[PDB]
């Protein structure tokens, strides 16, 4: 098996750069169209991170910052699989997540929301996918976050995530939401995605058989990255 | 076949998760950062720095930047590199940084990359691949940094020559400077407007 | 019968100038709105071309450039009628066409596609409509053409056409496609047209009863131009 | 695992021998019903062909007969999987294909069609399926072929294929077509197949994510052969 | 009633079919071109030339331009002209040209048109109607060329006066020059941006 | 569960792909053919020949035929043979041929097969399995060739005895002849009509 | 305008030759498929009949055989247009009709039905279509006719017609029926036509506005013949 | 586009309307018949006769036959003939007849036709086009009659040579006989079975 380039990104499956309803994008979106290039070794390669450097609680947002006690909020486990567009598992990909606490408050200098800070919650974690492309982390469900777009804008509860996998072309940052949240229908940020089926691809599903009795609930969320094509005739990559 | 998970902005607090130290959060023993030079790393040390400007010419103070590049001999520290040559064993090839909250300046300490093969027998001029994430940016913006002292190589670069507007190619060339013994390349990014930096769909 | 002005162009039946999905339009589209003017003799008049100056094979793309043999590819006849919006035939209009060869390769200096060139195919023809507004030409069906918009963009098979008819206001250049081509659904250029019914107005239909046995297939394609209104009261044109 | 006989061929999933609309079948179809027999070693065995005897371009119809240049026509890659009716991959099966050129002309003594011959195209290839039952070949899309059944009969574009796999009972020759071709609806040969779902099983699907930019398009086509049952009680085969 | 067939871009190879000679294709004995002057044509010979610029100020080297105009006495060589006056019999009134692939300059050899009646008894100043087609242009762009030496006529022109932005009217006025005995009118077209040429829906 | 891909005729040019040499096409270095005898092949050499006739009694000159058979000891050169005996290592067991375009005669050079076990302890008489493809034939037609000099074996063959019309069994028996030292078995196939060859659904 | 061949007859729009439900066809249908040929002058030409030789009552079946009085039965006028498949009128075509009388009795030696004979009815007429392809005749509505196919078979009321027009290839004989007749649904002869829409093409429609008060009812029935294609390139006919 | 009106059998009484005299009906003054020879008609007089047989070999006594042919010089008395030659003015070129109710014999009195141009410069051998209608025949059956004394012409006829079964061509050749000074061509038609007459889709 000789690998060729990643399949082209389907721009219609993603938000456009200029999206007037999300006001900050107006001045931070290029006026010129992106220039598409044919891929080289630069685009199909990516770094490797070693499992040895990860701490034991790096995927446990409930405990990795707990000092005097446990954080306040809903205990939830999130898991799923990362695969490429042709369905192949993405192994040893670096998954990083960040979020607000149960009050909808971020532990960030620039967040002045009145929702209370939790001295026992940090809000960031990371993990590597396994050989099946599986990942799992535990956290506190974040509360919805009010922000200034229109004056009374509110983000649905959400968790930010980032993936660095096999090729630089697969680099991706996004956010997932929780099944049933009514703010999902009103969010200008989620509405920058043009199609309904794609907005639904960011909603984590309640996974009731995987709840742990008298302990935690569970959400299932899978992620799809760009996939590489195989070459059977000329190999122009190099 | 499946569709790619759709991109969403990194938002204004992209530091909590990608650079917890800049947010004053100590959860990890080993942290990722903007220093790609280890003590035994081969090659010439350079500092890459600049600012990112919005359409009114103001610097973004909440931007997150990552770079990806080859070692001194033009080999990527990736299993996907098929050159059959040994890569510098003390080189990750990647780093991440955030702009300073007050000034907007960002920087990386790295090595000047060697030339990497291009498609169909061509040779690419030395370059670093760069991606930008921020509140207001719906999909990470990809660009490349070339070096002004590599004039002959740049003239023959496949990607630079594929940009038809000759005047836009110059937005991808960093300027070499020499601050007290150190080699610094200045690369400012203009997201929108006059002299807008070329961004690529890769 | 005293003729007045052409009916207004219905801008909603045409692509807009700025269409981000077709990247080249981003810098080649005016920022200002078009200025509509009331028509004068300048807009309702147009040149006349004489039938005497047309060669015998000008509408025969299979033979008008053949040197050593016939071009390679699917032999097809295309015919139809040109009428104005009120259904009146457009007589003696100049119809010009151009296209790629069977490989999807254009005989143009700037085309570097690897699809093979055909030494016996030129790719351009012209004809005048008759008194019923009828036209007919013969050609080789063109192959789909890969181009750089997104990196893996492909045009459906298509033939470019241009009409110069009775009034300068009717001046029109467009492209038609072939029934059934699956790339029709993915083309960013065809998608600049806002409505579905208008995208369908550019698809030539298979005309099976007009196939010529053991020789050529046939496609039917009609074209509609702007039509003039008649004046029955004041005549302000002049 | 002890194997028993192949499952019975479902005659209703195949064309009948006598099919008046395909005129040549009238005198070449048996009058007597076929005699069904219980299988023996003769029917469950088949030959083995060695990979060593295949040339490097045997599955590359674009280059395996090119002399002075490339053939004219649309560059397309066809790939898919061969499995048996129970879904198991068919490994190392011999797949042979043949077709007309871009003009709809066969390189065969008996073909007098006026569509032009291509000195750089042969029209035949072969390959062995791999361990996953996968096959891939590259070719020029064939043009539709006029023939004499009714006087103006036209075959849709098509590629003939043949499989010799694990058992003589699986021996099969058929033809596949290309998504969207309007002649598919009119072909008397495709209409000898009684059911609609089976006619659809012969249409190769456009596989857009597998197109190779500025190079070739791609069609996906899978094939299903008869499958063997396993024996768990008496073994009457021998 | 029927809807107009929708427009589509001419694409980058618009020359194959509209100017086969510029593409190096000899299929037609009689070819259409940019020379509207025949030996017996009446009127003063002028050369009309310029470039077409995109929004970054770069010339389009793949643009196709056609013009339509009246003869020296302001009569169109069209059956639709209702003035009842005889038109110059040696005048087609139309021409087509492409920009030079290297430089982007386009030109026509024609005659300076006479004034043509406007609506409701008015008189239009001398003008040539021009249309532009190119890759990226979804619908041919219509504009008009007036002449800077026809100041009094221009001041009374109905169409020019119907443009409310007085500053935009000037984009439609070509500048007269005199290159070695020949009268040349320079008319540059700016499709987008500062000093964008006025385009009309006719 | 999946349905079998439906059969379609091989069509009139079935030679392009299955016997490129008969079509005068040299694309393959190693070509498949009608000669199953290699120099070290064991067994008695025989020639199998005949014609295929349509319902009006005319020979098909566009027919393609393949045969499949066991070696001299009744063992198939197939991994699916479960007899536990070693097969002749210099025997493919399969061949393909086309009828002569002018005459319609087809032939194979092979070996007379040994008897193969039948179901439930029975023994099948020596036979070759044969399949026919042609324009007009929607699904390959399967039949078997037995030998007239194997009278005792034929009388006990399970498949032949499963044909109730005793008179039809004879259509499956080839006639032995001896042309100048060579053993030839003549087997004519009648697709339709009087003396129609028995065809099997296997 | 240079004419080429007639369009191919679409065999699926006509009854097959062998139709077991119409018993007489079993022994009068060829076993071999028809042989399609490319047309020559022989097939595109046909005779001309002169209007001068037609009598004044040739299209008046009510009076052309009346001796002592008028025939008994329902007075009906039948009219319509004859056109070719491309909609062009068929001018001066010879139309001949024949039918039974009001009792369902034919004036033919071989008809022994007990329905009464009418001494004032003959049952045959003819006319030439005019320049618009129009024809009109007057008759007595025929009664349904019992015949021996199955023992109790009954033909719906019907009128036989024959056309000899511009080309021998258009030669056609058929039968039309009357709107509403319940026997139309049971007739084995009408059911030899495979498609429903074609069976409906033989039903004459009640034309109430054209009834003549206190005199006759009226049925409208149009006929479509094969149409010739026009030639614009090579003319191989000769 | 419209579909052709579907064919239906002529039925058993096809004579009432097509040959009223054979049915004993006198409604028309001028009647169409089987005599194509007028007193001034040019060419050699011949009689064409035969019977039409069903699949059990019995003659149809209810069959209606029509023929269409060219004059003595191979020109059709039709406005659609494009040969530019004058046709015999005393020749209709068409006739109709019915078989005798008792015997089944049918006949025509006509002239032997001259050769007519074939497609692409070819020449067709002399022939008469014939169509049969009857109870049981759903669509009129088209065939052609060639002449056995025109052996060289028949060998070069395009239509006859397009019939691949050489043995079936003979069913289209009438046999010349000479009954007391008169030239008679016998042409029997076998609708079904052995020696079935070739029928064409024209
Ligand atoms: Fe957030
Ligand atoms: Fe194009
Ligand atoms: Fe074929
Ligand atoms: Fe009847």
């Amino acid at each position: 098996i000789i690998w060729g380039a990643y399949a082209q990104r389907n721009t219609e499956d993603h938000p456009p750069a200029y999206a007037p309803g999300y006001k900050t994008s107006v001045l931070r979106s290029p006026k010129n169209a992106l220039i598409s290039i044919a891929e080289t070794l630069s685009e199909v390669t990516a770094p490797h991170f070693s499992a040895d450097k990860f701490g034991p609680k790096d995927n446990d947002l409930i405990l990795n910052y707990a000092k005097d006690g446990l954080p306040i909020g809903e205990r939830v486990i999130v898991h799923g699989y990362v695969r490429d567009q042709f369905g192949r598992p993405v192994k040893n990909a670096l998954v990083e997540v960040w979020q607000a606490n149960a009050s909808g408050r971020y532990r960030h200098p620039n967040d002045q929301y009145i929702g209370a800070m939790d001295p026992n919650f940090g809000g960031c974690g990371r993990m590597l996918t396994d050989d099946n492309g599986y990942y799992v982390f535990r956290t506190i469900k974040p509360g919805p976050y009010p922000w200034r777009n229109r004056i009374n804008e509110w983000r649905p509860a959400h968790i930010h995530f980032s993936l660095i996998a096999d090729g630089w072309a697969q680099r991706l940052i996004s956010q997932f939401y929780f099944e049933g949240d009514t703010l999902i229908d009103s969010c200008p940020i989620l509405k920058t995605i043009p199609s309904e089926q794609q907005r639904r691809a960011l909603i984590a599903l309640e996974d009731k058989s995987n709840f742990i009795e008298a302990d935690s609930r569970c959400y299932r969320f899978d992620i799809t990255l760009r996939g590489r094509r195989a070459t059977y005739f000329e190999n122009d990559l190099t | 076949e499946l569709k790619e998970t759709p991109s969403q902005t990194g938002g204004p607090y992209v530091h909590i998760g990608l650079l917890p130290k800049q947010a004053n959060i100590e959860v990890f023993e080993h942290n990722l950062d903007n220093n790609l030079v280890q003590d035994n790393t081969q090659g010439q040390r350079i500092r890459l720095e600049g600012q990112v400007f919005d359409g009114l010419g103001l610097p973004l103070r909440d931007v997150l930047i990552e770079i990806w590049q080859a070692d001194t001999n033009g080999v990527y520290p990736s299993q996907a590199d098929t050159q059959g040559k040994q890569v510098d064993p003390n080189f990750l090839g990647w780093g991440r940084t955030g702009a300073d909250f007050g000034t907007g300046f960002w920087s990386f300490n790295t090595i000047k990359p060697g030339a990497v093969p291009g498609r169909k027998g061509s040779t690419q001029a030395p370059h670093i691949s760069l991606i930008i994430f921020a509140h207001g940016i719906n999909i990470g913006l990809h660009t490349r940094v070339y070096f002004d002292d590599e004039a002959e190589a740049n003239a023959k670069d496949p990607v630079l020559n594929s940009i038809e507007w000759a005047t836009r190619r110059q937005t991808l060339v960093a300027k070499r400077e020499e601050r007290d013994g150190e080699v610094v390349y200045r690369f400012d990014i203009r997201i929108q407007g006059e002299n807008e930096t070329v961004f690529f769909d890769i």
